[PDB]
C-alpha cells in the first residue's frame, strides 16, 4: 500500500483512508497553523 | 524580457540576476531617509533591518527575508506608533523576497 | 471518446473557473470535489469523479497559501487528474492512477502559478500608470486581465491534454511502471520537509530550540497524542511566560 | 457632511472583495485587489480628478492580508475616506497606519481559523461523504463554505465601517509580544513532533541477518500437538524467543536504536540549510521527488 | 560462584555512579536526577533521546536563571 | 538489581484463564486462543507474583536506587570504594546462595 | 545466560555481545563522561 | 466484574481484591491527601 | 422550624433561605470594624476577603467560600501577627459556608 498523507493509501486497484490517521493530521496541521500564524505576526 | 528572467529566477535561486538599477536606488533613498527618522531610531529591531537592506541595496543585491521578520517588524512599528507609518517605511514593504513556495503541514 | 464539442466546451469552462478560482480562492471552485465533480458531471462520469475528488480533497486538505509561499496548486491536479481518469476508461478502477499522477501534476501547477504570479508585477505596474491618471476603467480592465489570464492558465492545459486524445493518454495509463509510482509516493511523503524547514526558520531563535528538542524526544512515545503534545507545548509555554515576566 | 456612503456603495465595495486576489503580483501582493474593491467608494466620495487620482495612488501601495479578514480593514478605510472626504485632517498617515497595522495580526489570525481550520474539518466532511459516492458532500462543502465566508465578510465589513478607526485604538500593545513568544515556544515544540512523525523517511535494507543459537527461537519441530503446542508456543513467545532461527535487523532499526526519527530530523536541517542558502523551495521538492524515486530504484527506500 | 560473580560485577557500576553523583550533587540538581530517573522507566525513550531532554532542561533552567 | 524469589502464586478462576481442554481444534482453536490472549486471559490457571513485581509496581528501579543512596552514604563516612567493591561482589555471591537473586 | 556488562554475556561454552546493548552502553558513558568532566572543572 | 474502587472487585458470586491496584490507590489517595492538606493552610 | 429549612438547604443549594437578619447584621458590623484595622488593611488578602463577605451581607446573602479560602486567610494574618487575632476576625470565622460533602481521593 502507497502512503498518500492524511492516511490516504492505494493498492493497484483501490483508494481508501485510514480515519484515525486523517484526524492525526487534521489536529497537527490545526495546532500547527495556529502558532505558525500567531507566532508570525 | 525581464520578467521571464525575474520568473527563472524565482524558480531557481535569489538575486541570480541584474536587480534592475532603479528600484536599488529606490530602497537606497528609502532606508536613508527611514534611517533618520527618530521614531524609527527608537526602535532597534527596525534600524537592523533596515540597516542589513541598506547594506544589501549598496551592493545591487535585494534581502532574502526567508525568515519572514521585516514586514512584522515594520507592522509592530506601526502598532507601537499609534498606527501611524511613515512613506519610507510604506515604500520599503515592497523591498523584500519572502520565499514563494512551500509544502503545506501535512 | 464520447466527449462531443459541447461537453469539451464544458471542461475548458470548468477549468477555466478553477484556474480562476486558484488565485480568487474565495467560491472554492478549485478544491478537487468541486473541480472532479464538476468535471464528472460535464462529461457524464459522475461517480468515479466524485470518488477521485474526495480521494484527492483528502490528499489536498493541508494545501495553504501563506503569504509568499504558495501551496501546490490543488486545480490543476483536481482538473488534470479528472480529465485523464475520463479519458483513459476504467470509470472507478482508474482512481488509483489518477491519484498516482496527481501530486506531480499538483507540482506542476504550483510552478505554473508561480510564473504567472511573477508575471502579475507587470500589470500591477500598469495599474500604477493607470492610477497616477485617476482612470478608474483601466484598473477594473486589467484586474480583469489579470483574473482571465491566471483562469487560462489553467484552461490551457486541459485544452492540450484534450487534444491529445484518449488513445496517449490510455497508452501511457497500462506502460507506467510500478516502481515510478512507489518512487513517486515515497518522495511525496518525504515533501513536507520543506515546509517544516520554512516554518522552523521562520520560528527559530536559539532560546527556543530546547523546546523543539523536548517535543521531537517526546514524540517518540508513540502512547501520546498529538493533542496531548499540544497540550504540553502550552503549559511549557505559559511556564517559561510566568518564569520570565519576573525578571 | 454632505458626502455620504449608502448601504448600496457599501454592498459593491463586499462584492467586488471577491476580486482582491485578482492580480496577487509578487512585490506588492494585494494593491490591485485591494484598489479595485475600493473603486465605487473612491468614485462616489471623490470628483475633482486630483482626488480620484491621489486616492488611487494612496491604494495602491503594499497590501496583504487573509482574503476574508480583509472585511473590517476595509470597512475601517472606507470610514476613514469619507471622513477625510467631509474635510476631517486624515491626510496620508493614517490610512496607512491602520492598513499596515491590522493587515499584519488579522493576516495571523485568519490563516489559522480558515486554512488549518475550518476549511481541513469541512473538506475532510465532504471528502468522506464524496468518497463513499454521495453526491452531497460536495454541495454541504460550497454551500457551508460560501455562507460561512459571505456572512463573514459582510458582518465585519459593517462592524469595521460602524467603528471606525476606534478598534485600532481599543486594543494593541505589548501583548502582541507576549503572544509572539508563546506562539513561537509551542510551535518549535509542535513541530519537533512533527518533523518526528510526520516526516517518512524509512530504510530497507538488511545489515546482518545471523542464525541464532538453539535455545533462542522456539523449535516448532519439538513442539506438542493440540492445544498444549498452542501454549507451549505462547508461552515460549511471551518469553522472548523469536519466532524463526535467524535474527535479521535493518538499517532502520540500527537507526532507531540512535533514537527514532534521525533521518527525518536530519533531512529537515539539511533543507533548513539549503533554504538559508537561497535555494527555492520548488527546487528542493522537486529534488525530494527525484531523490525518493532513485532511492527506490536502489532498494535503499 | 560463577552467578554470583555475574551478580556481583553486574552490581559494581553503583559505586561509580555514587561517586559521580557525590561529587556533582546539590540540592538545586536534586530535581533533575529525579526527573531522570522517573522518565528512564519508560522504555521507549533511548539514551540519546534522554541526553537531548537534559540539555534542553540546562538551557532552559540558565536561560531562565540568568535573568535573575 | 534484580531479585528472583516469588511472593505469591494463587489460583485464578476459571473465567481467567484460557482453559485449553475446552478449545477447538485447527486454526480455528489457534484463533481463539489468539483471542483469548488478547482479551488478556492468563496463559496457566495459576498467577505467579514475585518480589520484583511488587518492588516494580512502586516504581521500576527502586532497588538500584536504594543501593545507590546507600553507596553514597558509605563514600561519604570515609569508606574505600574497593571495600564497597569486594562488599558487592560478596553480597551477590551470598545473595545467589540464598536464591534472592 | 550471565552478563557481563557493555552487553556482553557468556554462555558455559560461548561468549556473544549483544549489538544494541552495546551501543546504549557507549552513548551512556559518552554522555556521562563528558558530563562530568566538564562538571568538575 | 463490577468494580467497587480501591481494586475491589466482585461476581454474582464472589468478592476479591486486586492487590496492585489496592496498593496504587492508597499511593495516589497518599500524594494527593498531602498536597491538598499542605496546600490549604 | 428554621434549622430544618436550613438542613434543606444544605442538602440542596447555598442561600436557597431567608438568611436570618440577626446574623447578617452581626456580619456587617464585624467586617465595618474589621475594615477599619490598620494591621488588617496591610493585608490586602484580608481586605479583599472580608471586603467580598461585607458585599454579601450589605444583600442579605451568606459568602459560599467554595474555595475555602477565608479561614486560611485569617490562619495567615494570625500567624504573621505575633499569633494574635482581633475578636472581630474571630467572630467572623463563623460566617462563610465552606462545602458540606465530598466523594474522597478513591
Ligand atoms: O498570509 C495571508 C494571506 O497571504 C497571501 O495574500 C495569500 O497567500 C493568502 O492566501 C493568505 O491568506
Amino acid at each position: 500500500a502507497r502512503s498518500y498523507g492524511n492516511g490516504v493509501y492505494c493498492n493497484n486497484k483501490k483508494c481508501w483512508v485510514n480515519r484515525g490517521e486523517a484526524t492525526q493530521s487534521i489536529i497537527g496541521g490545526m495546532i500547527s497553523g495556529w502558532a505558525s500564524g500567531l507566532a508570525g505576526m | 524580457t525581464s520578467l521571464y528572467k525575474k520568473a527563472g529566477e524565482n524558480l531557481y535561486f535569489q538575486g541570480s540576476m541584474k536587480a534592475d538599477y532603479k528600484k536599488i536606488n529606490s530602497i537606497l533613498t528609502y532606508t536613508s531617509t527611514a534611517l533618520k527618522n527618530p521614531k524609527i531610531i527608537k526602535d532597534k529591531d527596525l534600524v537592523v533591518l533596515l540597516t542589513i537592506i541598506q547594506e544589501e541595496a549598496k551592493q545591487n543585491r535585494i534581502f532574502y527575508d526567508y525568515k519572514r521578520k521585516f514586514r512584522p517588524a515594520v507592522t509592530r512599528f506601526t502598532i507601537d506608533n499609534n498606527f501611524e507609518i511613515p512613506d519610507c517605511l510604506v515604500k520599503l514593504l515592497s523591498a523584500v523576497e519572502t520565499p514563494k513556495a512551500w509544502s503545506g503541514f501535512s | 471518446m464520447d466527449l462531443n464539442f459541447i461537453q469539451v466546451i464544458l471542461v475548458i469552462f470548468v477549468a477555466f473557473l478553477a484556474g480562476v478560482e486558484g488565485i480568487l480562492d474565495q467560491f472554492h471552485f478549485h478544491q478537487p470535489v468541486i473541480a472532479c465533480t464538476l468535471i464528472g458531471l460535464v462529461t457524464g462520469n459522475l461517480l468515479p469523479c466524485l470518488i477521485l475528488g474526495g480521494t484527492l480533497q483528502m490528499i489536498a486538505l493541508g494545501w495553504a497559501n501563506v503569504g509568499a509561499a504558495v501551496a501546490p496548486d490543488a486545480a490543476l491536479a483536481s482538473i488534470a487528474s479528472a480529465i485523464i481518469l475520463v479519458l483513459g476508461g476504467q470509470g472507478k478502477a482508474g482512481v488509483t492512477s489518477a491519484i498516482a499522477i496527481a501530486v506531480p501534476l499538483a507540482v506542476a501547477g504550483l510552478l505554473l502559478t508561480i510564473i504567472v504570479r511573477t508575471l502579475a508585477t507587470g500589470i500591477v505596474h500598469i495599474m500604477d500608470a493607470a492610477a497616477k491618471e485617476g482612470n478608474f476603467r483601466k484598473i477594473e480592465m486589467w484586474q480583469y486581465i489579470a483574473i482571465i489570464m491566471q483562469g487560462v492558465r489553467i484552461a490551457i492545459p486541459a485544452g492540450l491534454i484534450l487534444a491529445i486524445g484518449a488513445g496517449p493518454v490510455k497508452e501511457m495509463l497500462t506502460a507506467m511502471p510500478v516502481w515510478l509510482t512507489d518512487g513517486l509516493a515515497i518522495g511525496g511523503g518525504m515533501v513536507v520537509a520543506v515546509g517544516y524547514a520554512m516554518v522552523i526558520n521562520m520560528m527559530a531563535t536559539k532560546e527556543v530550540w530546547p523546546f523543539f528538542a523536548i517535543g521531537f524526544v517526546l514524540a517518540t512515545i508513540s502512547q501520546l497524542t498529538l493533542i496531548g503534545l499540544g497540550a504540553i507545548g502550552i503549559s511549557l509555554a505559559l511556564i517559561y511566560l510566568a518564569l520570565s515576566k519576573q525578571g | 457632511e454632505q458626502l455620504k456612503l449608502t448601504k448600496k456603495d457599501r454592498i459593491s465595495v463586499w462584492l467586488r472583495s471577491t476580486f482582491l486576489q485578482g492580480s496577487w503580483n509578487y512585490e506588492r501582493m494585494q494593491n490591485g485587489g485591494w484598489a479595485y474593491t475600493l473603486i465605487p467608494a473612491l468614485k462616489k466620495l471623490y470628483k475633482t480628478k486630483e482626488d480620484r487620482s491621489a486616492a488611487l495612488v494612496r491604494h495602491m501601495e503594499f497590501f496583504n492580508t487573509h482574503p476574508y479578514v480583509a472585511a473590517p480593514i476595509l470597512g475601517v478605510t472606507l470610514a476613514l475616506e469619507e471622513e477625510r472626504a467631509n474635510g476631517a485632517p486624515i491626510d496620508d498617515v493614517t490610512i496607512q497606519g491602520v492598513k499596515v497595522g491590522m493587515m499584519g495580526p488579522l493576516a495571523g489570525i485568519g490563516d489559522p481559523v480558515f486554512w488549518f481550520t475550518v476549511k481541513p474539518i469541512i473538506g475532510a466532511l465532504a471528502a468522506s461523504l464524496a468518497m463513499s459516492g454521495n453526491i452531497l458532500g460536495p454541495i454541504i462543502y460550497f454551500v457551508a463554505w460560501n455562507a460561512i465566508r459571505m456572512a463573514f465578510t459582510w458582518y465585519t465589513q459593517e462592524f469595521g465601517y460602524r467603528a471606525g478607526s476606534k478598534i485600532t485604538e481599543d486594543l494593541s500593545g505589548g501583548i502582541l509580544q507576549d503572544i509572539t513568544k508563546g506562539a513561537s515556544i509551542l510551535g518549535m515544540f509542535i513541530l519537533g513532533s512533527l518533523v518526528n512523525r510526520w516526516v517518512s523517511v524509512k530504510f530497507t535494507p538488511t545489515v546482518s541477518s545471523v542464525k541464532l543459537d538453539k535455545g533462542a527461537f522456539i523449535d516448532w519441530d519439538k513442539l506438542p500437538s493440540g492445544a498444549k503446542g498452542i501454549q507451549s508456543a505462547l508461552q515460549q513467545q511471551a518469553q522472548g524467543l523469536s519466532l524463526t532461527d535467524h535474527k535479521i535487523t535493518t538499517l532502520q532499526d540500527n537507526l532507531d536504536s540512535l533514537i527514532p526519527g534521525l533521518a527525518a530530523l536530519g533531512l529537515t536541517l539539511f533543507c533548513m540549510w539549503l533554504l538559508k542558502k537561497k535555494v527555492s523551495p520548488i527546487v528542493i521538492i522537486l529534488g525530494l521527488f527525484v531523490v525518493g524515486i532513485v532511492f527506490h530504484l536502489l532498494h535503499l527506500m
